[PDB]
RNA sequence: CUUUAAUGUUUGAUGUUCUAACGUUGACCCGUAAUCCGGGUUGCGGACAGUGUCUGGUGGGUAGUUUGACUGGGGCGGUCUCCUCCUAAAGAGUAACGGAGGAGCACGAAGGUUGGCUAAUCCUGGUCGGACAUCAGGAGGUUAGUGCAAUGGCAUAAGCCAGCUUGACUGCGAGCGUGACGGCGCGAGCAGGUGCGAAAGCAGGUCAUAGUGAUCCGGUGGUUCUGAAUGGAAGGGCCAUC
RNA sequence: AAUUCCUUGUCGGGUAAGUUCCGACCUGCACGAAUGGCGUAAUGAUGGCCAGGCUGUCUCCACCCGAGACUCAGUGAAAUUGAACUCGCUGUGAAGAUGCAGUGUACCCGCGGCAAGACGGAAAGACCCCGUGAACCUUUACUAUAGCUUGACACUGAACAU
RNA sequence: GUUUAUUAAAAACACAGCACUGUGCAAACACGAAAGUGGACGUAUACGGUGUGACGCCUGCCCGGUGCCGGAAGGUUAAUU
RNA sequence: GUAACGGGGCUAAACCAUGCACCGAAGCUGCGGCAGCGACGCUUAUGCGUUGUUGGGUAGGGGAGCGUUCUGUAAGCCUG
RNA sequence: AGGACCGAACCGACUAAUGUUGAAAAAUUAGCGGAUGACUUGUGGCUGGGGGUGAAAGGCCAAUCAAACCGGGAGAUAGCUGGUUCUCCCCGAAAGCUAUUUAGGUAGCGCCUCGUGAAUUCAUCUCCGGGGGUAGAGCACUGUUUCGGCAACAACCCGAUGCAAACUGCGAAUACCGGAGAAUGUUAUCACGGGAGACACACGGCGGGUGCUAACGUCCGUC
RNA sequence: UUUUGUAUAAUGGGUCAGCGACUUAUAUUCUGUAGCAAGGUUAACCGAAUAGGGGAGCCGAAGGGAAACCGAGUCUUAACU
RNA sequence: CCAUAGGUUAAUGAGGCGAACCGGGGGAACUGAAACAUCUAAGUACCCCGAGGAAAAGAAAUCAACCGAGAUUCCCCCAG
């Protein structure tokens, strides 16, 4: 049996309608938000290339 | 916090200087001619300066947008390609 | 096993809350099937083949899907534009 | 920084609405006073007395 | 009834004495021609001592560990982030314990807009000067002033003054620049409501570039997103923020 | 000075000549009074210096007596060892060459004797650095804990004075 | 006198003597989860621990720091109610 | 131990200029052969002859194979 | 009488030689210290490993001691060293960047290889459109520096001469950017995906920091 | 072998013979290949045991949102862009 | 005084070995976390007691969700 790392799910568990699970954004946020208005819209996430390859582990069977 | 030594070895690790969107590209509405980084407005750029000056972009898509206040402020006019 | 540069962190990096629709899943109902292996009673709740609902839930909302009836009691509780509209060739029904 | 003297954070306040805005202050200079427009959850804009009011 | 005094009391305190738990490494009697042990009598001590649970001390007696790197060996010294200039070969970028400095802020205004205004310095004059003080004309040309380094920039002034204000707005964003990535920056235009201007229009903080800390664990406010039989609730999410 | 860095301090003594030694001075880098101070007869396979005697320690080695070394008969090891058809010199070159280049030289093979190269043999450097090694050891490093201590409640009761 | 059996025999360890300190006996202290045992079939002229190391003449000033000894009124303070 | 032309030895066997000729490598050409790919000739699952070209190679990637012990095909076949 | 004297046994080990593949895993030879004492020795007994014993050296506890020997957890862990076996054919690196208790390790990017796609994408050259402040030069500015003209011996201004990484009122080559065009190269180009290795590079030329325009020096750039 | 680099005087081997190191299990993902196809496939177990039976269940034909929820849409926002 | 304590006799029975599985009492560290205290290794190693042919568990103060299932045990799923 192969062990999800239950920590990245619920870090970027995700997967568009093609992998590439999207993870997430913000920053500072609830530590440091008193600076910067407009550079500061939680928007929604984003994934990545040279990197989700390592993101990739997790899931198998569609979860949640 | 002492890290103070002279020693005159640092840095400043620069940035976004460089003056990229060199000459009249196709045109789109990409940075290009960016150097001291603050920037506004600009619009389709023609390079502008005094005394000498005034470079000549005349190509761009409808809104260069770029060029903060070192070199040419603002800019675009009636320059596209065949009119504006 | 020498995964030297653990994965974690510089991957690692921020990581949004979250939770979990205790609904078991919901599955939706099926691809515009309802009525034909869906037991010709058309209502449901599970005992089929082609397209099943698999029974351990609470409720199932379809969407319309794949190619749908020509007879159709649809129920299953349940809704869609997409439903109201395709199986509409017959038998209306949603109850609770 | 936080030092009890200077700049400290405004954490501001609408007049009925329940909404926010932040900013920074100080101390010694003049303050137990505050209010500026700022637009709320939505609409208009208006009081906003924050905290220390007139 | 209460503010308050005496008696009854209940109960917490110290202190007195008692025997009866408890101790006795005192004596004597049996088991027993045992120094053990047990029983008994007797003495002395006595709710103490001591034990168990809990709890504050102290605790290298013992135990497990930590005690960075860069570095012209290492160590001593110095430096580990960010901003400016040179190196940096006229697009980016590129090193050295290379040559020089700055940041870890400030600002109900030092922001916005509208209207308006332009240095420094010297010469000749001028009471209170005898180098420079406010005045007058003239020469008056970035040699001024930019809130703080350096570079770049600045008269359409961003430099200076005053009136009115809160755009240091909320929701989005064509398309770009820059990064291995996390991320960072620029941004016309759109929607809702603003301020300043007759108006075109300007404003999404400061002339720009430093003034910064990811995640987790939580704290505060908002919302019927969720809430383990159900209705709530706790808790979780989401948004704002510490 | 078992303590003095400057240092072979300075003066005296011993010596033909004494960075040691003995006696002074005091300028104690950085003695000092039970982590004892200054003395001290006796003792010492204890450190330092001087003398007499004695001598091959030496000037400078000579001879001699024995046990090996050498030769024969018997038995019969060792470490080491990529392979050898295993010379010198100057240069070269991963930087000190039997092996490369140039050159010189050298019939073939033993035995005794010596060690100057084979960076000779031996032992995966004991020094130095490094590893997010190890061990013991130290403490006002951290985190625990035995032990020694504190009080609350229990085993634990009876009355009385305040 | 003792010591590094197998590179150190010494100026080192010990020593008798001295001093400080603790211990009232079921002693302090030590071995031991405990029972029990050693100390001692001893009992302060005794036993332990620490330092100095015959003997001679001596052993000065500092109690701020740390440790220890006494006080414990007042401040701070655990479990517990 | 010549050891500051590699040695010899050199008055030009040095240098400077000018021009021709010769030596000289796995470079190129000639001749034969091998393999991959594009083409050509055809033939045409295909394939072969001509031709142009490609074929140094550590880490490493890809692609083909030989051989061994054991199992099936095997009381078949080989063998006193 | 005496931890008294001399000296065999007995006990011990201060010195030198020899031995050092020994006669010997500590001895032999010649000397040496104690030798009625804290002496020396036979037999048997008691202390056990974080434990013992110790006139104290970390000494001794069976040729073992800053924690004995034997068996086990156990194939501890080893980012380190070594080693890794048949053959032919094609392609073919890197020794960089960015992080890192990281620096002789890793991870993303870069570069290798294999697959699938995609456009007259790629590249050299010709012309066209671009920005530049390097080399060189210059001395209006910043700052050095002279020499000559006006300062109870010199800044300041005029003429003549230099110097500069952090000077520029000038300014190449040139590299880089985009636009067309012919030709050539078995898409060389880009994207996505499987497997990588690789982050010690050394020398030579040119441009430079350093260092002494020292170093088979050291750190960048480029070929 | 290790290196920028070794005839190196850097490492390893006296010689021969035999043995001596990428395996194995389950899981996940790519590639080739085979089966079937919007469907594919069974597990334990039963068993006239490699059959046949068993479709519990796993994967895919739907996705978006933190979720309720909506659904070829959906989140986002008061927004229908 | 009684009565007990103790003593004698006699009949039953135990005692010790035993490979593993099993119940139970006591219980590491290397290791991993690229350091290390929480955490891991693992209730594993080990040591001790006990019993069987198996032991153990076992007929709901179980679960479910307004429908219902129905003691324990072992197997595949739910699910990494
Ligand atoms: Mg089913
Ligand atoms: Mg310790
Ligand atoms: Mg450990
Ligand atoms: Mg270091
Ligand atoms: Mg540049
Ligand atoms: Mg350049
Ligand atoms: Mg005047
Ligand atoms: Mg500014
Ligand atoms: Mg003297
Ligand atoms: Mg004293
Ligand atoms: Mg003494
Ligand atoms: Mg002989
Ligand atoms: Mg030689
Ligand atoms: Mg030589
Ligand atoms: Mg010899
Ligand atoms: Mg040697
Ligand atoms: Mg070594
Ligand atoms: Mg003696
Ligand atoms: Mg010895
Ligand atoms: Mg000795
Ligand atoms: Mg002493
Ligand atoms: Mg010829
Ligand atoms: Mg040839
Ligand atoms: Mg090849
Ligand atoms: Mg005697
Ligand atoms: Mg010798
Ligand atoms: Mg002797
Ligand atoms: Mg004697
Ligand atoms: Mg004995
Ligand atoms: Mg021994
Ligand atoms: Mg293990
Ligand atoms: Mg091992
Ligand atoms: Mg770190
Ligand atoms: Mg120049
Ligand atoms: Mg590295
Ligand atoms: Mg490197
Ligand atoms: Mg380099
Ligand atoms: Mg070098
Ligand atoms: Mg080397
Ligand atoms: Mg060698
Ligand atoms: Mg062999
Ligand atoms: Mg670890």
């Amino acid at each position: 049996p192969k062990i999800k790392t239950v920590r990245g799910a619920a870090k970027r568990f995700k997967k568009t309608g093609k992998g590439g699970f999207k993870h997430k954004h913000a920053n500072l946020r609830h530590i440091l938000t008193k600076k910067a208005t407009k550079r500061k819209r939680h928007l929604r996430p984003k994934a990545m290339v040279s990197k989700g390859d390592l993101g990739l582990v997790i899931a198998c069977l569609p979860y949640a | 916090a002492h890290k103070k030594a002279g020693g005159s070895t640092r840095n400043g690790r620069d940035s976004e200087a460089k003056r990229l969107g060199v000459k009249r590209f196709g045109g789109e509405s990409v940075l290009a001619g960016s150097i001291i980084v603050r920037q506004r407005g600009t619009k389709f750029h023609a390079g502008a300066n005094v005394g000498c000056g005034r470079d000549h972009t005349l190509f761009a898509k409808a809104d260069g947008k770029v060029k903060f206040e070192v070199k040419g402020p603002k800019n675009r006019k009636f320059i596209s390609i065949e009119a504006e | 096993g020498f995964e030297g540069g653990q994965m974690p962190l510089y991957r690692r990096l921020p990581k949004f809350g979250f939770t979990s629709r205790k609904a078991a899943i919901t599955a939706e109902i099926r691809l515009s099937d309802l009525a034909k292996v869906e037991g010709g009673v058309v209502d449901l709740n599970t005992l089929k083949a082609a397209n099943i609902i698999g029974i351990q839930i609470e409720f199932a909302k379809v969407i319309l899907a794949g190619e749908v009836t020509t007879p159709v009691t649809v129920r299953g509780l349940r809704v869609t534009k997409g439903a109201r509209a395709a199986i509409e060739a017959a038998g209306g029904k949603i109850e609770e | 920084a936080k030092g009890i003297r200077e700049k400290i954070k405004l954490v501001s306040s609408a007049g009925t609405g329940h909404f926010y805005t932040t900013t920074k202050n100080k101390r010694t200079k003049p303050e137990k006073l505050e209010l500026k427009k700022f637009d709320p959850v939505v609409r208009q804009h208006v009081i906003y007395k924050e905290a220390k009011i007139k």
